[PDB]
DNA sequence: CAGACAGCGATGCGGAAGAGA
DNA sequence: TCTCTTCCGCATCGCTGTCTG
């Protein structure tokens, strides 16, 4: 396994005059030009702007125990956690129209 | 001090009104009592802000009733509440300004708390205070040095004559500090307990956990919380946080039981970590740290066996993190008091449900622990559904004629087993259980008199139980009243209201009492509290019946003995007469049965 | 069901 | 009224007698 | 033979009551 990808990517930026890299939903664009070896021109973060507001994210940590949700390492095994995150899955999928989508972090 | 025609005194020339009175839901009496509003929309604000400062002696549903003094304010600076902290807002919440007399007591109350911070290290107790003129005008009086052990100026004190200096030191207007700052303390190694995931920690619990760790110093006080409300888990937390050796106290055989299963259910520590240092059985006291005791056995006065001499010199020379005491009310007891100085603690918690009595020494567990630190509101806890709802109840029975005449007639005091023993409380208590049973509800009957519980329950052929009662028949009609359908009714006596783990029970009938002793009651109203899984607090499945015989004695205890239960919010509603009575057969239904149990109640002498 | 009885729903006494 | 002693009902503890391996 | 378990005998507390001042 390599270790970074500047070696690789490295023709494409000297071979041609200029690369736009466009991305969604990209992580802080600073990283970016340390991970790869290019002296960026523009770094700027374009926020979609409408008449509604098509996206209302949230984050839920408390659970109705009002107890930490973390899914650490050592957090993982405990049963409450797991309890919290099947009974909020519940009432979303109540509440929520057909069409929703679970990630976890792991197959195990 | 300026009395109107009427009783009432008069404050119109004493402070004055604020024009915007309508949004402050505050007053302030030149007495120091404090009159809140519960339909104000700033009620919750106040709420914290006045039982942080001042101890509640009234709190009906409409209108609250909290009054302060030095012991309530001292514990207010403990959570670092200055004089300005709390005066300013007092004054801002105040809809009819503050008194001068209010000001400057509260100026002269926290002013008068630091100067003097008993400390005990390696066993020597030392008043440390950084100022050094308090102690150079301290010495005036004779006690001081006789009492005393023959910039942070400090000296050591005798351990015996710690409860002496104590309280004198409260009335000489310089409050000692019995902060533990067990983060910063390692004289004493932490010991390894640990609260596990498992236990749930309810909002008011939070609350009075808290106010008692005001700052990382541990402050030592009593936290009086309703027997259902799980105040053992709140113990159980309390030593946990603290992280050093604890050494609760029980009361008797059962509550020392309790407390081991306590802390095994909720603390991580281990089995073998836990001792109980009982006369009945032992666990190697010495050999672990966290041990569970009783106050009978350490204060015990007279000769001490050899295995229990060697744990008493064991528990004196060490030192302890914490001292939880359940049921402080008991303590200023005098042999139950000593055991206070006979061991060392920095902080010494105190639980308990019921901290009333007659004799004026609860103002004592002031000194003796600390200031009462938290006191659950019950009438909240019952519509947040942590304790179930109470119907109570005082159900008037009518005295029949002829018990009526022996008991006028003697002067003596056979009335106790007379008035509590009649045909229509007796008609009205079997009226009263056969309508509960019918209804699938648990009935838990008492009685101070065991002669009149032996005799009701002998004529209900129901399993009544009684001190002299063996162990193992108790644990066996326990068994059966919890399991049982066939039974749904235990005659408990007394020793019900003293310590117990009794299953939940929707009524509980009372047909005597002891007297008035606000304490009984109480402790055997908690009984009932104890929440269903699915109840409602509207439903009010929970009843309370104190039964009571007209004209006679008992009403004055009655209404003496629900003192307490009023002042909380509970509304006690009068039964001149039961439905159904008339036509339900019930026993002493003839004249010729009253005579018998007169017969037997004159022969009982 | 599991109501409450006539002497605490209402007041006995004779007024 | 008031202080000392005591009763009835509860609790704890410490010194002496039955089954059971 | 221990061993546990169990049972008398002291001491204590809650609250009230009695008794002579």
């Amino acid at each position: 396994s390599c270790m970074d990808a500047s070696l690789a990517i490295k023709p494409v930026f000297e071979r041609f005059q200029s690369v736009i890299i466009t991305s969604g939903t990209l992580s802080p664009l600073d990283i970016y030009p340390k991970i790869l070896d290019f002296h960026p021109v523009t770094m700027a973060t374009f926020t979609m702007t409408l008449a509604r507001v098509c996206l209302c994210p949230m984050i839920i940590g408390r659970g109705n125990d009002q107890v930490a949700i973390s899914s650490k390492f050592e957090t993982r095994e405990d049963i409450a956690v797991i309890r919290n995150y099947g009974n909020l899955l519940l009432e979303m999928s109540a509440v929520v129209p057909d069409g929703i989508v679970a990630f976890f972090t792991s197959y195990q | 001090t300026k009395v109107d025609e009427y009783g009432a005194k008069d404050y119109r020339l004493q402070m004055p009104l604020k024009d915007d009175h309508t949004s402050r839901p505050l007053w302030v009496a030149p007495d120091g009592h404090i009159f809140l509003e519960a339909f104000s929309p700033v009620y919750k604000y106040a709420q914290d802000f006045l039982v942080a400062i001042a101890e509640p002696v009234c709190r009906p549903t409409h209108v609250h009733e909290y009054k302060l003094t030095a012991y309530s304010l001292y514990a207010a600076v403990s959570v670092g509440l200055q004089t300005s902290d709390i005066t300013e807002y007092l004054r801002k919440l105040s809809k009819t300004g503050v008194p001068d007399g209010i000001m400057q007591f509260i100026k002269l109350c926290t002013v008068s708390y630091g100067k003097v911070k008993l400390v005990l290290k390696h066993n020597r107790y030392f008043v440390e205070s950084c100022h050094p003129d308090v102690i150079q005008h301290l010495l005036q009086d004779p006690v001081i040095r006789e009492c005393r052990l023959r910039q942070t100026v400090s000296f050591e004190v005798k351990q015996e004559m710690i409860e002496e200096l104590q309280k004198r030191c409260i009335h000489l207007e310089y409050p000692l500090l019995a902060e533990y700052d067990f983060r910063n303390d390692s004289v004493n190694p932490d010991i390894n307990i640990d609260l596990k995931p498992t236990a749930v920690l309810r909002p008011y619990q939070e609350k009075s956990l808290r106010k008692m760790f005001g700052n990382g110093r541990a402050r030592s006080g009593v936290i009086v919380l309703p027997c259902g409300a799980g105040k053992s888990l709140v113990g159980v937390t309390a030593a946990c946080t603290v992280r050093k050796r604890c050494l609760v106290l029980g009361n008797s055989a059962v509550s020392v039981e309790q407390w081991k299963a306590q802390f095994k259910m909720w603390s991580t520590i281990d089995d073998s970590q836990i001792c109980r240092f009982t006369s009945d059985a032992k666990d190697k006291p010495i050999g672990c740290s966290v041990a569970i005791s009783t106050y009978s056995m350490l204060g015990h006065t007279t000769k001490r066996s050899w295995e229990a001499e060697r744990v008493m010199e064991w528990l004196k020379t060490q030192e302890w993190g914490l001292m939880i005491l359940d049921e402080v009310h008991t303590i200023p007891a005098k042999m139950f008091r000593r055991v206070l100085t006979i061991v060392q603690a920095h902080c010494k918690l105190g639980l308990t449900a019921t901290l009333v009595r007659e004799d004026d020494k609860i103002v004592d567990l002031n000194f003796l622990i600390g200031p009462k630190l938290y006191e659950a509101n019950w009438m909240e806890l019952q519509n947040n559904g942590y304790i179930a709802k109470v119907q109570c109840a005082e159900v008037w029975c009518p005295m029949s004629p002829e018990f009526y005449r022996e008991y006028v007639a003697i002067k003596t005091k056979k009335r106790i087993l007379l008035y509590t023993m009649n045909p229509n409380k007796f008609r009205a208590c079997q009226f009263l259980i056969k309508f509960h049973e019918r209804r699938n509800d648990k009935i838990i009957v008492f009685a101070d008199n065991v002669f009149a519980l032996k005799e009701y329950a002998i004529r209900l052929n129901k399993p009544y139980i009684y001190g002299p009662t063996s162990q193992g028949e108790r644990m066996q009609i326990l068994q059966n009243f919890k399991h049982n359908p066939k039974i749904n009714t235990i005659f408990i006596s007394k020793v019900g209201d003293t310590s117990f783990d009794l299953p939940e029970a929707n009524v509980l009938i009372q047909i005597s009492s002891h007297g008035g002793s606000r304490r009984q009651e109480a402790q055997r109203l908690g009984r009932v509290l104890r929440a269903k899984k699915g109840m409602v607090a509207e439903e009010y499945n929970a009843f309370f019946y104190s039964l009571v015989s007209q004209d006679t004695q008992e009403m004055a205890y009655s209404t003496k003995r629900q003192r307490f239960l009023v002042d909380q919010g509970y509304s006690f509603k009068v039964i001149t007469k039961l439905a159904g009575m008339e036509e339900e057969d019930l026993a002493f239904s003839t004249k010729e049965e009253q005579q018998q149990l007169l017969q037997k109640v004159l022969a009982a002498t | 069901a599991k109501e409450r009885p006539i002497w605490l729903r209402e007041s006995t006494v004779q007024g």
